[PDB]
């Protein structure tokens, strides 16, 4: 059912921990309820951001033609706040308007209808999440609980500032920069006397570095040490 | 590339031992800002903007460590040996 | 004019930096409604975890006491899940069960009335955002919009995760909970064998507890320890 | 203040025992969190996020423990003593 599926979804995104593990999550819940893309977009005034699956020709064309300013998808989800259906067969075939070229080249990369969840959030500031199909009819909008579906946009929303923050790292967990010289060394092939006349480390103390080095990296000898630090690109 | 192999021993030998001392130098200054960032993430005081001031400066300074003491590897290998530097 | 103060909120609550900010802008739109109190409760398992501005006593009774588990409240939330109205004048009693006892003293605290907005949150876990009132039948149920309401408590609950997430505290320099216990004991006119009995630890260990509690606060004597404690909102 | 002095010493006695035997029960659960906080925070293999959770477990169990302690404060000043719990 949509709110078992939408249930398993609000679990799995609690667990993301980046966001590719989102973009499996919220790609999961749109094969489960009939659709193949999503969509997550957010307008802050005059910047527009967004996370979605759809195929990568297709968001060339829609951001090098500003396309946000035409499509009635966005239009619309302004104009109301509940869950809607939307199908690109509702918009000009023929003529030569914008809209008749947006529909033949939505429909030819398979973002055909959809179902979008608008919410407006702070500062005037929007945001939606669409699910797409390359066919004619996949509608959820008459099933999909209302809250939940909110529920659903704030978790993502929130998620994914949750993410867009600074790297932050634990020093703790990075070598420090006497323990990296010794590992450096001895993947040069030094010894510990060698390493010491080298940077003025004292001998004996340099081994007690290289384990504090393994510690860290969690190697049980020093070849092991070299070969993660080597695939941690930090050697 | 191996454009050291077309250098004499003095040459050589010259440009290892201050490179040694570069080394040297790097090391003692990389090692007291890397304790500060260790102290300063200890502190639940330190604003994120402060920490993250001492994170980037930590990474700058790895990797200008990372080319430098590349190279002094490569003048080592060229000379042939490890010239004695005082401390 | 609810739904307007409702859009307030969410603007100060963005703006909100920290714990004390999002109080007064929850506090502010609680007045505006006819409330005077509010509670942000979140409850996973047996664990219960609160921001709310019900009477410090009464949050001691009720985390205390385990009310989660009487508390017709959280029973209702769970049995529905949309915003609704409660009022203690409508659990009668007749007797002296534990659920007369749990509504006299909500009474005595200034707890009477409310409205609940319940959602039900990943992994099981239930939260909830309440407004209180003393009086009889402040009721904005009728008037506050589902969705918008859903979408305050996704942002309440998610600002103070972020606001939690800015203090990385080291667990080295923190009491351990059996320090704590025999602090507070210690805070109560206990001696060190009246701490043992309560606590099950040695009475000569209590004593090397307080000892470690000092030299984490650098303190010279238990007083002192008590005055650091206290200061710091420890205990 | 009030709330427990209008019971009798047996009745309160019957309370003291019952509060005592939970206050050590959240003791050594909560003990037990903070010392997987403890042993993680110096753990390299554990990131950042999985850290917060325990943080912010020690946060909310010490609050809880402080309330249930609180509670059986005010058991102990209506009781008169401390009750022997086997
Ligand atoms: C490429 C990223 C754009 C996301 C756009 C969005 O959120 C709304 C939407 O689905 N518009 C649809 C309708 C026709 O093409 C689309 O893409
Ligand atoms: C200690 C803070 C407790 C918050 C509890 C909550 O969220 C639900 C609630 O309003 N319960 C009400 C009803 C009688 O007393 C209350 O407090």
């Amino acid at each position: 059912s949509v709110n078992g599926n939408l249930r398993s979804l609000i679990d799995m995104l609690e667990a993301a921990q980046d966001g590719h593990m989102i973009k499996i999550a919220l790609r999961s819940f749109a094969h489960s309820c009939g659709y193949d893309r999503f969509a997550y977009l957010q307008k802050d005034g005059t910047q527009v951001r967004t996370f979605h699956s759809y195929p990568g020709p297709w968001e060339s064309i829609y951001l090098g033609s500003d396309y946000f300013n035409i499509d009635p998808v966005l239009a619309e989800a302004k104009r109301r706040r509940d869950v809607f259906f939307w199908t690109a067969d509702a918009w000009p075939a023929r003529g030569s308007s914008p809209l008749r070229r947006f529909r033949d080249e939505a429909i030819s990369h398979g973002i055909r209808c959809g179902v979008t969840i608008p919410v407006e959030g702070s500062y005037g500031s929007a945001m939606m999440l669409t699910f797409a199909s390359p066919e004619r009819k996949v509608d959820i909008s008459g099933v999909l609980d209302p809250k939940k579906a909110v529920q659903l946009l704030m978790m993502v929303h929130y998620q994914l500032k949750i993410i867009a923050a600074k790297t932050v790292l634990n020093p703790k967990q990075m070598l420090s920069p006497r323990e990296m010289l010794c590992l450096v060394w001895a993947s040069k092939g030094k010894t510990a006397s060698v390493t010491a006349n080298l940077t003025g480390i004292n001998a004996r103390t340099v081994q007690h570095y290289l384990d504090k080095a393994r510690a860290k990296l969690d190697a049980e000898s020093v070849p092991q040490l070299v070969a993660i630090a080597k695939d941690r690109g930090l050697v | 590339e191996a454009r050291y192999s077309v250098m004499t021993k003095s040459e050589l030998e010259a440009l290892a031992v201050s490179a040694i001392r570069e080394h040297r130098r790097l090391l003692w200054a990389d090692q007291a800002v890397y304790e500060e960032w260790l102290r300063a993430s200890d502190d639940p005081s330190i604003s994120g903007p402060v920490l993250q001031t001492l994170q980037d400066e930590y990474v700058a300074r790895q990797k200008r460590s990372e080319a430098q003491q590349e190279e002094l590897s490569d003048i080592l290998d060229a000379l042939g040996f490890v010239p004695d530097v005082p401390f």
